[PDB]
Order: C-alpha cells, then sequence, then structure tokens
C-alpha cells in the first residue's frame, strides 16, 4: 500500500501538480495540488506525512524562490503550511534523519548557499546548524546509517564532482571521495550500503550515466546506465529498486519513469508520467 | 534556458 508521490515541477512554467503513482498496478492518481506552485523543490517523508521544501515558483509574472515548508496529509488529502526556513533554497536538497528534515544548501537569487537547517516536526520548528564545507545549488541529498551526504552540484561558478558527509553528533561536515563524474542536478538515493547518483549535467551534456559510492571502501563505481539521458530528475527507493522520474534531456521534458534492479544491473521503463517536467519532488508513503 | 532543468531564462 505504498505510493511513489511527485510534487510540483516544470513544464512552461512551475507546477502545483501532486501526482502518486502505484507500483504495484501502474496507475496514477491526481490529488490536492500545492498551494503554490514550485518546481527545483525536494520531497520527503516523516511519520506517514510528506513535506514539500524549498523550490521556486517561476511563473509568467516572475521568479520567486521559496522558504517553505508545506505538510501533506494523505489520509485528508490536504496541505498545510508548516515553519519556513531561514532562507528560500530553490534546487535545494533534503534528507531525513531520526525524525528530523535536513534542508541542504539551494539558491536564494545569485545566493549559493552553503547553509543547512534542521526542521523537528515535534516542535514545527527549524534551526540552522553547520555548513557545508562548499557551496552546493542542484544538490543531490540523501541518508545511509544515520549520515547525511550532499553530492555534486554548482557552486557559483563551477559544477562539481565533490560529496561530503555530515555527521550529526559531531556537528561537522568532511569531503567523501569525489564522484568520477562532475554532476549538478542529478538525481541521488540510498540502496543496499552504497549512495547512488544518476543524471545530472556535466556542464556540456545531460547525463545518463549512474555511479555508486561505497561507504565501506570509499569508492565510485559506474553502474549500468540509464535509457534516458537526464538532469533535474526526481528519484526515490521502493521495494529494493530505484525510479528515475522526468527531467529535462537538453530537448524534452521527459515524462519517462526507469526503474533499476541492482541485482541485474538493468533499467527498464516502468510507466510514464502523466505530462513530461523536470525539476520535481519524489517521496515514498501509504496510499491516500 | 538553464541546461540543467530546462527553465526558461
Ligand atoms: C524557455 C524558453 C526557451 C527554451 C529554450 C531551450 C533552451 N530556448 C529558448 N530560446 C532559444 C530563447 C527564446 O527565444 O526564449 C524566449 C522565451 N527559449
Amino acid at each position: 500500500g505504498r505510493l511513489i508521490y511527485t510534487a510540483g515541477g516544470y513544464f512552461r512554467q512551475s507546477l502545483s501538480y501532486l501526482e502518486a503513482y502505484n507500483p504495484s498496478n501502474g496507475s496514477w492518481l491526481r490529488l490536492a495540488d500545492l498551494q503554490v506552485p514550485r518546481s527545483g523543490l525536494a520531497g520527503c517523508v516523516v511519520g506517514g506525512l510528506l513535506y514539500a521544501v524549498g523550490g521556486r515558483n517561476n511563473s509568467p509574472d516572475g521568479n520567486t524562490d521559496s522558504s517553505a515548508l508545506d505538510c501533506y496529509n494523505p489520509m485528508t488529502n490536504q496541505w498545510s503550511p508548516c515553519a519556513s526556513m531561514s532562507v528560500p533554497r530553490n534546487r535545494i536538497g533534503v534528507g531525513v534523519i531520526d525524525g528530523h528534515i535536513y534542508a541542504v544548501g539551494g539558491s536564494h537569487g545569485c545566493i549559493h548557499h552553503s547553509s543547512v537547517e534542521r526542521y523537528e516536526p515535534e516542535r514545527d520548528e527549524w534551526h540552522l546548524v553547520a555548513p557545508m564545507l562548499t557551496r552546493r545549488i542542484g544538490v543531490g541529498v540523501a541518508v545511509l546509517n544515520r549520515l547525511l551526504y550532499a553530492v555534486g552540484g554548482f557552486d557559483g561558478t563551477n559544477r562539481l564532482n565533490s560529496a561530503e558527509c555530515y555527521y550529526p553528533e559531531r556537528n561537522e561536515w568532511r569531503m567523501i571521495t569525489p564522484m568520477n563524474t562532475i554532476r549538478s542536478g542529478a538525481g541521488v538515493c540510498v540502496l543496499h550500503n552504497c549512495i547512488y547518483a544518476a543524471g545530472g549535467y556535466d556542464g556540456q551534456d545531460q547525463l545518463n550515466s549512474v555511479e555508486r559510492y561505497d561507504v565501506e571502501t570509499e569508492t565510485w563505481t559506474f553502474v549500468a546506465p540509464m535509457r534516458h539521458h537526464r538532469s533535474a530528475l526526481g528519484i526515490t527507493v521502493h521495494q529494493g529498486k530505484i525510479y528515475v522520474l522526468g527531467g529535462y534531456d537538453g530537448h524534452t521534458f521527459l515524462d519517462s519513469v526507469e526503474c533499476y534492479d541492482p541485482d541485474s544491473d538493468t533499467w527498464s521503463e516502468v510507466t510514464r508520467m502523466t505530462s513530461g517536467r523536470s525539476g520535481v519532488g519524489v517521496a515514498v508513503t501509504m496510499e491516500p | 534556458c538553464d541546461p540543467e532543468t530546462g527553465e526558461c531564462l
């Protein structure tokens, strides 16, 4: 009874869609729209609630970066505003550790953040923690073994192959081995002891390559590439498989959803989104 | 357009 939710995104303008995909039967459900359109946001889940964090509304009337945190309850199909972050964060990355949401990086106009802040749902409060060693927008974030990783991105001048890890009990960030490819706008997730980085943009092309970091060995290794090159894709893990959703391939706003099986090292097309889009926020929780 | 996202500008 778990669905893949996709929130927001962009196609002509930033979007307010909330749609949920059921891998068990291939269906899509359109649910309550976000109150404000946004692309470049991130999604996450804590205690059965879905959260939409940051992003920017790129509308016909202008660009507004978002510091918003909005809460969706599948039991009522209703969005509720939660406490806003200290600063707007477009092209943010988020990770959940021990019931708390970490918001990492992102931009506010020409400001590229290294700052990081943590949300406690029990108090509806954000607090700043140690900043990253590098400013990162279009950064991929994932959590493995209660450690937070920030991968790739763009620092205001260069696209990055670097990555770093936050150790919460020391409130400290440390660099990890850099990836073998420069990636800004990649999808980053965790699956079976590894941090995966899929797609993104290297400065010249949108990528179909995928590499994974084994935290025990400190190495990055390429796996099978996706069928579609994509940047600003959504990504999540569900029942031991990675799912990538949409993105931009330099020509089209993809509706493709591919699924990676780690046992066979293969990607397959599993469904199409209802319309092509980039910059979505994705997470997995109960059916509404 | 932004080559990373496809968005206008
Ligand atoms: C976002 C509109 C758009 C997309 C792309 C693909 C990168 N190119 C352009 N062109 C070439 C410039 C233009 O005329 O934009 C008018 C909005 N536009």
